[PDB]
């Protein structure tokens, strides 16, 4: 029961590769939930953050994370606290919601993420933005916008190269502008808890970004190979993998964040980039309020 | 929640409001956010990472603030929150009352364990 014990599975090239109708999402196990011993969003946070662990996620110190959709109807966010146990605790955490809650964040912003004037570049990007309206299925599944368009200009403005995001679709809140952009990192793929397994969630994870097309992507038929493999792909619910958590903290990597204008990167910077080595961002101090 | 949390803006000692209600028999407050730690910890009371001893569970620490959870002003002459941006440790047989138990107690100031739970000063 290997699968079990990792934190999710992550969509194959086997299915990125493929060229598909789009079609309706019908999990086995649809909606059943798990018993937590605790948010059931503690256990999905978590492992989406063993995920990144495995991923050339790039460290540096006074990392810049900024978590979107943080905020539950119960005033809290438990994701939040999640990314300050994980994070190098030097690592400045912004979140921000349509809702009021409080969090262990260092900036809490309330309103519209379109709303939240990121100034500077950040390192790492968490969307759990969901809009309640997707629930409102009526005639074709189209690419959506709503905070899908805040989020695109953010990775093409405001994130580092060789910054990350982790950005949650379903089958019905995806866009086909983001899936593009992921063809602007080093790797990207998509990632569902094992938590969550029941649910066509998936965290849209774009690794090391380089600012340039690096694999031209069709977002509509990548969007179809992601529900294609989701309808093709057993996963039972488990929390198995948060058994043993020694080694659950962010690696401190220490990654460098340099500064460069764009005719000076060469194919060295690049490579480090693409590894998890660099970040190239201003290393002014960071200004992330309401407009 | 919404009741206790409604009680604590009519008063002007909101720490022995919130004892006074759950010491008559009040709900304590609820979705207080629990984490999943390995029990291998120092056991101090506030942390910047989880430090939970096999005897204890960790929460976010704005999740067991009084204070943030009714969005009232911190006593904290420094106007700063103690626990906000933190881990709180709390003793495994009082995770009924997170929130009463912080309230109640107080960390060492020489070993910043729990006076009671930890402190051997
Ligand atoms: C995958 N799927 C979708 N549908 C149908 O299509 C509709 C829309 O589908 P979706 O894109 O919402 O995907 P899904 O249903 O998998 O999402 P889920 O409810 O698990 O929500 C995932 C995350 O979205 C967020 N979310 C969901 N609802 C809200 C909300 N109301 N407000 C804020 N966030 C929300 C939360 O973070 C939540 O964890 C479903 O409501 C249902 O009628 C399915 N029906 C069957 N019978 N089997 C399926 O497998 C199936
Ligand atoms: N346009 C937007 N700007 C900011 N937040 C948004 C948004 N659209 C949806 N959201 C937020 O998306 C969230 C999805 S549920 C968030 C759960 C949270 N991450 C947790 O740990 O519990 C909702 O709180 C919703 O208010
Ligand atoms: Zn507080
Ligand atoms: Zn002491």
């Amino acid at each position: 029961a290997s699968a079990d014990w990792k934190p999710g599975h992550a969509m194959p090239s086997l299915f990125k590769v493929q060229n598909v109708n789009l079609e309706r999402c019908e999990l086995a196990n649809y909606k059943q939930s798990i018993p937590m011993p605790v948010h059931m969003n503690i256990a999905k946070y978590m492992q989406l953050c063993q995920y990144l662990n495995t991923c050339t996620l790039a460290v540096p110190a006074n990392m810049r994370v900024i978590h979107f959709g943080a905020g539950s109807d119960k005033g809290i966010a438990p994701g939040t606290s999640v990314l300050r146990q994980w994070l190098p605790t030097d690592a400045i955490i912004i979140d921000n919601d349509l809702n009021e809650f409080v969090s262990d964040a260092d900036i809490t912003l309330f309103g519209d993420c379109v709303t939240v004037r990121v100034g500077q570049q950040v390192d790492l990007v968490i969307s759990d933005m969901y809009d309640p309206t997707t629930k409102n299925v009526t005639g074709s599944n189209e690419s959506k916008a709503l905070f899908f368009t805040y989020l695109c200009n953010l990775i093409n403005n405001n994130l580092a190269l060789g910054g990350s995001v982790a950005i949650k679709i379903t089958e019905h809140s995806w866009s086909v502008e983001l899936y593009e952009l992921m063809g602007k990192f080093a790797w990207w793929t998509v990632f569902c808890t094992n938590a969550n397994a029941s649910s066509s969630e998936g965290f849209l994870l774009g690794i090391n970004y380089l600012g340039t097309i690096k694999e031209n992507i069709d977002g509509g038929a990548m969007h179809a190979n992601y529900i294609f493999w989701r309808n093709s792909t057993p996963m039972n619910l488990s929390t198995y993998s948060l058994f043993d958590l020694s080694k659950f903290q962010l690696k401190l990597k220490g990654t460098p964040v340099l500064q460069l204008k764009e005719s000076q990167i060469n194919e060295l910077v690049i490579s480090l980039l693409s590894q998890g080595k660099l970040l190239i961002r201003d290393n002014d101090t960071l200004s992330v309020s309401t407009d | 929640n919404s009741s206790v949390l409604s009680l604590v803006n009519f008063t002007v000692d909101p720490q022995k409001a919130y004892l006074d209600f759950v010491n008559a028999g009040g709900a304590p407050l609820t979705n207080c956010v629990k984490m999943l730690t390995p029990k291998t910890g120092t056991g101090i009371a506030i942390s910047v990472k989880p430090e939970s001893t096999a005897d204890q569970e960790t929460y976010g620490g704005a999740s067991v603030c009084l204070y943030c959870r009714a969005h009232i002003e911190h006593p904290d002459v420094s106007g700063v929150c103690k626990y906000k941006g933190k881990f709180v440790q709390i003793p495994a047989q009082c995770v009924r009352d997170p929130v009463g138990f912080c309230l109640s107690n107080t960390p060492c100031n020489v070993c910043q364990y729990w006076i009671g739970y930890g402190c051997n000063c």
